[PDB]
């Protein structure tokens, strides 16, 4: 919750190193990439959108 | 355009296990009853 | 006022900052001399703003086409960032720098806003 | 109250405007929704 | 001399030492205007070291995903 | 204290033959940190320091002797003092216990 | 070994560790001299050594085996009688002036740390330290 | 100590390292000063 | 009233967290796009920045009461003498 | 932290060569496409959340209308 | 050791 010079430099360096290691394909981030996408959450949100759209369609 | 250590003055210290081998200057004339 | 020929030095440190800021839409601070020039520009700009907080200094600053043109350039870059134009898009790796820049500029504007 | 009470968690965030308009096709809808939310807030508070 | 004996507490040197590399730099402020005040300036970033979005990303990585 | 200690004491003095042990005598002879100073941090109250007990022990003349007093001491008296306290202490303790 | 040797997850403490930066998010490192147990033990050892040094005799000459070439005639003074006495005194006094050395050392360390951002180039030249030093001077 | 002593005595080593402090501590006569004390 | 306030605060915080995640993804995209446009400049910048940040992160290692209490960092045998060299100045300023 | 030294040496060797940058650019292009897909997903979820918010405020509007009629 | 192997394999796959 506190930000010092050490924390800032470490954060920036970590981001840079992660990006570069991803360029060389030296990292497997399936867990993060599927917790952010979360296809289950995608299906849930899609069904919620469909239900809301049907509700708006039938009120007329 | 090395680690220099504090001296180990071994001649000064005393034997820990058998103190009957120290130099006569370092011994205590109290185990052979020669104090008085 | 009491020390004339002080503003020319700051202008010499400030105009290359204009060139850099124009070149700030991509990764372009690779070298340490570039970073040093950028930091010198920011320090000179902050000095100018702190002095502009006074009457005589801001009166001397207003009578200078270079400083007003630089303020206008930075403001137009900020407007380009704000309206979301596709011409000049700030590269986020530099955002920090830009941030500080903008603030100082606005302060300057505030002062000279009384004389236009 | 006469001051906005500084807090510890982030209270807002900008939306990036450097994404390609062709690939991302739902930014316009999100911005429309944000504008409507702001209008509703104005109306309620008034 | 007034120098104490080397066995008397305290005996530690860096018990309250702080290197400048941890000095809690300034950052964004994150003001909060009521609940239905959305057209309101949320931040206050005047003398900050890092801008708002980067501070938010730091918070997200370190705190927002602590759970 | 110890049997051999008692023998060494009785032999230091030459009155070793004038002692006779009993049965029981033989059977029993065989068996936080308060900051005091402030050279490193912020000193605590002097009252708190006084409340704590000091024990140097390892030094002979304590932890402090003023310059003038030490400079103007007598060496013969202190040599005899150390001979009485450091080396001849066991013999005198035995003479306190036995020999009336 | 064959596949990606990193496998980043959503923990940020395993993610940071896998890329090298593990201790770089803690304020200060962990050391051994910070516990009162080790301090009491070191103090015990030092007190024992000082006790042993003080229980030495004052008349502590040394026969140097090179006094042969100095034809001492029972009236001259050997030029090396005080060599173990000098070493004993040096060690004893150095052991008794420990806190003074500690105090001077910590004064030096504090007065050289407080000026890190002004005297060390790669710390003075980072954009964050420059930005902070500018932010302090905002009139 | 006994093992090393019996190893060296039996001549079961090629050479013996000889590194000794070429001095050794010894007591020293201790006389008093003859100039009497004023004792103000 | 308290329930409504808490619910609205929680919803706003969730939305803000999602917006920050969007910002993170967009910044990563922008980095890789910029790399695809000018590889040499971005790679040189990466190398220089990594070297500088590593140099910065190693500026406080001999400040841990272990290097302080032992005679290593005060020894002259250190090739870098950025610690003892100050003594003279510190003595002239009287602070020490 | 030893892997990163090898990574830096690899990047430097990449900078040494001449005809090596095109493949780097193409790989980074594909990665950027991945990230725009991710951002699309995030934007869709944001849209859903704002929809919920608007529904709540619409109920609030109905209550306000009742008060005005009173 | 194996780190150089992995890094060089990744670089070769990238350049090919």
């Amino acid at each position: 919750n506190n930000v010092t010079l050490k924390n800032l430099t470490a954060f920036q360096l970590l981001s840079q190193r992660e990006n570069i290691c991803e360029l060389l394909n030296l990292v497997e981030s399936t867990e993060r990439h599927n917790s952010i996408i979360n296809p289950e959450r995608q299906r849930m949100s899609l069904e919620e959108m469909k239900k809301m759209l049907d509700a708006l369609k039938n009120e007329r | 355009n090395v680690k220099k250590e504090f001296p180990v003055n071994l001649t000064i210290k005393k034997n820990v296990y058998d103190s009957a081998q120290d130099f006569n200057a370092l011994q205590d004339e109290s185990r052979n009853s020669r104090q008085i | 006022r009491t020390l004339p020929d002080l503003l020319p030095l700051f202008k010499t440190f400030i105009l290359p900052l204009e060139r850099i800021v124009e070149g700030l839409n991509k990764s372009s601070i690779c070298d340490s001399k570039a970073m040093d020039s950028l930091q010198m520009g920011l320090n000179a700009l902050l000095i100018l703003r702190n002095l502009a907080q006074d009457t005589d200094s801001v009166q001397i600053l207003v009578k200078d086409r270079e400083i007003k043109s630089f303020i206008l350039f930075i403001l137009k870059k900020f407007q380009c960032v704000a309206t979301g134009d596709n011409k000049w898009q700030l590269y986020e790796g530099n955002a920090t720098f830009f941030n500080e820049l903008t603030h100082y500029t606005l302060d300057l504007m505030e002062a000279i806003s009384s004389y236009i | 109250q006469t001051n906005p009470v500084p807090v510890t968690y982030p209270t807002d965030a900008y939306i990036p405007t450097y994404l390609p308009d062709d690939k991302v096709s739902n930014l316009a809808d999100l911005k429309k929704l944000i504008e409507m939310d702001s209008r509703l807030d104005l109306y309620l508070t008034r | 001399s007034n120098i104490p004996d080397p066995t008397l507490p305290p005996t530690e040197m860096m018990t309250r030492f702080l290197h400048p590399n941890w000095y809690a730099l300034p950052t964004t402020v994150w003001l909060k205007y009521g609940n239905y005040n959305s057209w309101a300036p949320s931040f206050n970033e005047n003398g900050t070291v890092v801008d708002s979005t980067t501070r938010g990303l730091i918070w997200l990585e370190r705190i927002g995903y602590m759970d | 204290m110890g049997y051999y200690d008692v023998l060494a004491g009785l032999s230091a003095l030459e009155k070793s033959s004038q002692v006779v042990f009993s049965a029981t005598e033989l059977q029993q002879l065989t068996q936080k940190r308060v900051a005091v100073h402030g050279y490193l941090g912020g000193k605590v109250s002097l009252a708190d320091a006084a409340q704590v007990e000091y024990e140097v022990g390892h030094s002979l003349l304590g932890s402090y002797v003023p310059r003038q007093q030490l400079e103007a001491l007598s060496s013969v008296d202190f040599s005899h003092h150390f001979h009485r306290t450091l080396e001849c202490k066991a013999a005198l303790e035995t003479h306190d216990v036995f020999l009336a | 070994s064959e596949k990606k040797p990193i496998k980043i997850s959503a923990d940020f403490n395993a993610k940071a560790k896998s890329l090298g930066l593990e201790s770089k998010f803690s304020n200060a490192t962990k050391t051994a001299l910070g516990d009162p147990d080790t301090e009491i033990r070191i103090s015990a050892r030092i007190s024992n050594r000082i006790n042993e040094l003080e229980r030495l005799p004052a008349n502590l000459g040394t026969y140097s085996l090179d006094d042969c070439l100095e034809f001492i005639t029972k009236d001259d003074l050997s030029s090396r009688m005080d060599t173990f006495k000098i070493k004993a005194l040096v060690e004893l006094k150095s052991l008794k002036l420990l806190t003074k050395q500690k105090s001077i050392r910590q004064k030096l360390i504090n007065n050289v740390a407080s000026q890190a951002h002004h005297n060390i180039p790669y710390l003075r030249d980072s954009p964050f330290t420059a930005a902070a030093q500018r932010s302090v001077q905002i009139r | 100590k006994r093992i090393l002593k019996e190893v060296i005595l039996a001549k079961k080593v090629s050479k013996v390292p000889i590194n000794n402090v070429r001095a050794f501590p010894v007591l020293q006569t201790n006389y008093n000063g003859s100039i009497p004390v004023v004792r103000a | 009233e308290e329930e409504t306030d808490a619910e609205d605060t929680a919803k706003l915080r969730e939305i803000t967290k999602l917006a920050l995640q969007l910002n993170s993804s967009a910044q990563k995209y922008q980095f890789f796009h910029e790399l695809s446009l000018h590889p040499r400049e971005t790679l040189t910048h990466y190398l220089w920045s990594s070297k500088q940040n590593e140099l910065v992160l190693q500026g406080d290692q001999y400040f841990n009461e272990d290097a302080a209490r032992t005679s290593d960092i005060y020894s002259n045998n250190n090739n870098d003498r950025s610690l003892m060299g100050n003594i003279s100045l510190l003595y002239s300023q009287g602070r020490l | 932290s030893k892997l990163m030294e090898c990574v830096n040496d690899a990047v430097q060797t990449l900078l040494q060569g001449d005809d090596k940058l095109g493949k780097v650019s193409d790989k980074s292009r594909e990665i950027s496409e991945k990230y725009i897909e991710e951002s699309q997903a995030i934007i869709q979820e944001l849209v859903k959340l704002t929809m919920e918010k608007l529904e709540s405020k619409f109920t609030k509007l109905c209550d306000l209308e009742t008060q005005l009629e009173m």
